[PDB]
């Protein structure tokens, strides 16, 4: 029993951890996607300013 | 709300609805024309399930709706489509109640006249607007360049229309109405992207190669040469990354799409090119003037954000016409809100409440004062 | 072989492959686009094991063979099953040569015009065909017809498509295709059988309820009061005796399966139904020659066999269009094959070997020559 | 029993049934779809001699009973053994009437409308419930995701269907049904626990190599590259104790196993892996949400508890989708109760007891009216 | 015995996820501090370019 109950100790430790890494990475996740959605927007926005090169 | 009972200026444009305060620079609340509709029936529960949807909440759920549009090139489908769209800009909007307001509203260029009957009744009956004024986007896009002399190409999403106006003065014997505009350029680009290989039916798509003929379309400065030297042309071939990610590349079509405005033949017009009907309006009226139409043209549209239209018009019409005097186009920046402007140039002076159409004006005479009261 | 060089007939139509001689009346090699590759790998001998698999092998052979499309709706998936194919025609099937025959051949509307230019390159490198000729099927169903005046409803297994042609001139501009052919029937169909019970994923029952929409399906005159009718309707419910011997037996679903092509807010298409189709086609050319096309208006495809179409398919433009004009529909029996029978009729008249597409030109001004050698 | 009137949720899952009552957070009886009967006849007396068994009775009585499944991949056997069983769960494990409390049922995805119009039946003349919903397990898993955009993966034990829901709204066009299974994992493990020298045909070890799978199994990240390092591999090679206590070793098998899903030519499926089923499901649907269909992906069932469906979703769907948006899953721990809290979640609001299935209706207008009563 | 076998299966399954989710983590940091440099660096020239405008 002794052995067991020190088992489950670790067990839900280690289950605690999964959670908050996971919601870390969900954090993590949106930022990065954020972050690219403006990345392109800014870049295709360049190339805009390019095109307006190419009209003139 | 403003503390002032100022009026409000919407323009309900075919393509756009811009809308906002007297007083204003640039309208507070513009939405294209689009409206949805559920697709299917209701069985859900916990969210949602309304039927009209309109603005930007349509343009997020544009693949659930159905996507129809109330009006098109000036033929008016279903009222309560407006009624909604109307109390939706007014209230979800705007933020204004319509009780203290009068509105100065701008309508297509020669609209019907039992439109304009029909749309004041239900409007005066369903809204309490306290005073009214409609006016022809013609003339405002005048105001918006400020200068009484020149012919307007308004090229809405619906209709394109050649009007001349000499020292402010409307004439209605040299204006014309075209059935090309938006709608056909996204039709033409749609099955020459079936000839690519790329075949699509539904509107989300229409909304996608519209916004690329805004990106990365051309006007050409001559077509077949154009063609002939884009058979390869890779740096001249231009490309565009669509939202699920897929490249997708196109060459000539770029310049071959707007140019079917210009060459009708290609999809089967009896009527030649814009810049024709831009002559012909020219030559109808007084030969005098007509140097000043060349040298005053003015052009005004939310597609005159693409560029090429100018030089086209300029070469085309010394082509024309004889190549004396120098024919210059004037068209300021972000003019698809000069109407818009225009409308704030309206209450923006004092003797324009003079002609306030009022409630009781229109409960005596019924709708037919209209017919004596703007004209 | 004829002792005469007279000119090979193809119709690769999306959906069945119908090749034979000019100046006969029917095509003598037809068989379904189908194609099987083996589903394992080898470890046997004495017999078999080879790889492309088509015609009535493949039809023999369909359950060890992973059944494949090499074109669906027009898309080309590899030209190499096109090569194998067109080599089983020519010389296992039609046991003929192409060197000494030039080549007639029918393209689905509105294909991509780089599907035509590389299938012409492979084809001339691959083969050696002394000339060539492709046409759309619109054109040559027109010529099974024998009157240069109608709209053309093409319902092909891959695209539906409406052309207008009026006194023999195509209208491009008013010709549109829908996503909407056999393909979906047979889906449509599928998740209905799913829903009675019965719920396949394989060819071999798609082939076997294809054959069952040939056989029993009905297109409902009323379609909601059909199926509450047909709430027990034993005289109305009928059966099938599938070839293991088993009788499934159908009842409403024999009127609502072709009933989604005209309802497609079923399945979810934005496109209503097939006859507003042809509705919105006649009215965008002008508006005078509607009535004839409104008279003159022709059906084709092998699904053509099936009934109901006409008597729903005139109701409905009654419907939508005034009821002066009296409209009737046009068909001849076993019109699948009259594409093929027009190709004859192109080779009948000796005006068609001056425009014969030949080997010189070809080499040339490389495949891009058909750009204004066909068109 | 609660001292309220709050209604019944049972989940009948195509594999588990989980049944309690509402506002709870669990359901409180769960037990797997199993029934076991008497292998032989009755001679002894003085204890047992009892036909049908049950839930953890039967689970105990593996041994002496065969062991039938009164339901597989949807389809229903006898419904004796479904009265049977609810009774047992009703009075020996919830200790509940069914009189007092109405029940909300989930059913497996596209279910025969004639197998509820029975059930339906049966249940109302057997049973005593005052009123009644059913609903499908794929709404149900979104609510306990509580997101309504998504596809839902729901892999049960009979069947695994793939249903994509945008903005809580269903899409049945792009809804399929794959007959890959708990069932066919087990077989696929028992030919190679054959070819491992280990063949068994009975159920009690059918049961066994389901642990063996819940316990050891892998999902392997390249496969062939891991069976070739799988060839000794003392360290990667993983051993089970089975209850008789000798020690049964496996290496390869463990990732070789759920493979078979992904790699259906296995055992000979012309369905590919159920990546495949997501990506054709998602492309029938309009293109322009399906970006969002990657990144909202969810996946429902028990076997859901194993390890590497996660990464291998993700790695395979960016190789077949293009890899500019994430791709992310969302599975929350202990899903396969998540259903039944759904149903929690249905009786938690005051507008569910609008639409409950009441006596006097189905009296009214027989099991016809859960036609138009659900649907 | 059986509840500490099932112990010791949870343990080292959470064990395994955390080692995933872990390395998970530091990729997606590095992903992430990649692209915010890159689009650090575009924002730099914009901003150069800003510079420009005002000097006009
Ligand atoms: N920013 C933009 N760039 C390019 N084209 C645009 C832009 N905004 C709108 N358009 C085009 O303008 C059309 C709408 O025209 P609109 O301005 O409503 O005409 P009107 O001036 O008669 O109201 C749309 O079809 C769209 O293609
Ligand atoms: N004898 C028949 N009776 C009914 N339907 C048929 C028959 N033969 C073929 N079909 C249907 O016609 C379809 C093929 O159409 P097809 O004639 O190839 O179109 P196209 O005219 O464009 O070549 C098949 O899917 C099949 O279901
Ligand atoms: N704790 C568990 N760990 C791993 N697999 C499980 C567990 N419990 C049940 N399963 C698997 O789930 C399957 C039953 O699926 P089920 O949850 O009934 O599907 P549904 O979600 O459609 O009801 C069983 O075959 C079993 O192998
Ligand atoms: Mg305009
Ligand atoms: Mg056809
Ligand atoms: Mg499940």
């Amino acid at each position: 029993s002794d052995k067991l109950k020190e088992a489950e100790t670790r067990a839900e430790f280690a289950e605690r951890s999964v959670t908050k890494l996971e919601k870390s990475i969900d954090d993590l996740e949106d930022e990065l996607y954020a972050q690219k959605l403006k990345y392109k927007a800014i870049s295709e926005e360049l190339d805009h300013a390019l095109n307006d090169m190419t009209s003139i | 709300d403003e503390d002032e009972t100022t009026a409000l200026v919407c323009d309900n444009g075919s393509g756009l609805v811009k809308a906002g305060f007297a007083g204003d620079d640039a309208p507070r609340a513009v939405f294209p024309s689009i409206v949805g509709r559920p697709r299917h029936q209701g069985v859900m529960v916990g969210m949602g399930q309304k039927d009209s949807y309109v603005g930007d909440e349509a343009q997020s759920k544009r693949g659930i709706l159905t996507l129809k549009y109330p009006i098109e090139h000036g033929i008016i489908t279903n009222w309560d489509d407006m009624e909604k769209i109307w109390h939706h800009t007014f209230y979800n909007e705007l933020r204004v109640a319509p009780e203290e307001h009068p509105t100065l509203l701008t309508e297509a260029p020669l609209n019907p006249k039992a439109n304009r009957e029909k749309m004041t009744q239900i409007m005066f009956e369903t809204f309490n607007v306290p005073a009214m004024y409609v006016a022809i986007q013609a003339v405002l896009s005048l105001y918006a360049s400020g200068r009484t002399t020149g012919i307007v190409l308004d090229s809405g999403d619906g209709v394109t229309h050649n009007v001349p106006i000499y020292e402010g003065y409307a004439l209605p014997h040299a204006i014309m109405r075209l059935d090309l505009a938006g709608r056909d350029l996204t039709d033409y680009l749609m099955k020459i992207l079936t000839e690519r290989g790329y075949s699509f039916v539904t509107t989300a798509e229409r909304e996608i190669v519209r916004d690329i003929k805004e990106k990365l379309c051309y006007v050409a400065l001559d077509f077949e040469n154009e063609m002939a030297t884009a058979a390869s042309s890779s740096s001249l071939e231009k490309s565009y990354e669509l939202p699920d990610g897929q490249v997708i590349t196109i060459g000539n079509e770029r310049f071959r799409c707007p140019e079917t405005l210009f060459q009708p033949s290609f999809i089967g017009m009896e009527s030649a090119g814009i810049h024709e009907t831009t002559y012909n309006s020219i030559m109808k009226c007084d030969i005098d003037i007509r140097k000043d139409l060349y040298a005053n043209n003015v052009m005004s549209g939310g597609t005159t954000m693409y560029p090429g239209i100018a030089d086209r018009m300029q070469k085309e019409i010394t082509a024309l016409a004889p190549s004396t005097m120098k024919i210059k186009i004037i068209a300021p920046p972000e003019r698809k809100y000069s109407v818009w402007i225009g409308g704030s140039i309206l209450a923006s002076l004092s003797t324009f409440q003079q002609m306030w159409i009022t409630k009781q004006e229109y409960d005596e005479a019924g709708p037919s004062i209209v017919h004596r009261k703007c004209f």
